[PDB]
């Protein structure tokens, strides 16, 4: 979940025209949203990743 | 925890850009399902719930 | 998932040992509070709720 | 939360008489219960660490 989010930052980051991309990158970058996403992978990983 | 404000803002921000159609929206729609999914909802409830839990005990 | 059975079993297992009082009941009491605490309850609900989410998504 | 559980395993592990300590060492060690505990630290840490 975090990787996908980070991936988007890179895509939107490559675009200095979209104002949403900028504010979206910031929101998607703060460790807070990452923490929740962290929970996403922790469970999904321990659910059926292996 | 600004999770509802940051996620909800990231969800609409992804849609916002999706509507614009300037960059690959496939990854943006992917996020939409990653945050909008009922799963992230339960998890999100945890963060808000936990904070309250701290104020309780 | 077996968290309710494993946690609830760890809770009574910690109390069980507490009843006997042979080993350091301090660390054991700590666990009981870590699994019984409302916090771990929300988190536990996540694991269960999450599995269901899988079945939905 | 995982460390506390771990520490307990060590104590109860040194006790080959308490049958409760046995079933507790097994369950407490069960990665599943560890996963939930992982969530315990992730949040509890970000909320009571720095």
């Amino acid at each position: 979940a975090v990787q996908r989010a980070k991936e988007v930052l890179e895509e939107i980051s490559c675009y200095p025209e979209n104002n949403d991309a900028k504010e979206l990158k910031r929101i998607l970058t703060q460790p807070h949203f990452m923490a929740l996403l962290q929970t996403h992978d922790v469970v999904a990983h321990e659910v059926y990743s292996d | 925890l600004g999770l509802e404000r940051d996620v909800s803002r990231a969800v609409e921000l992804l849609e916002r850009l999706q509507r614009s159609g300037e960059l690959p929206p496939q990854k943006l729609q992917a996020l939409q399902r990653v945050l909008q999914s009922r799963f992230c909802s339960a998890i999100r409830e945890v963060y808000e719930q936990l904070y309250d839990t701290l104020d309780i005990t």
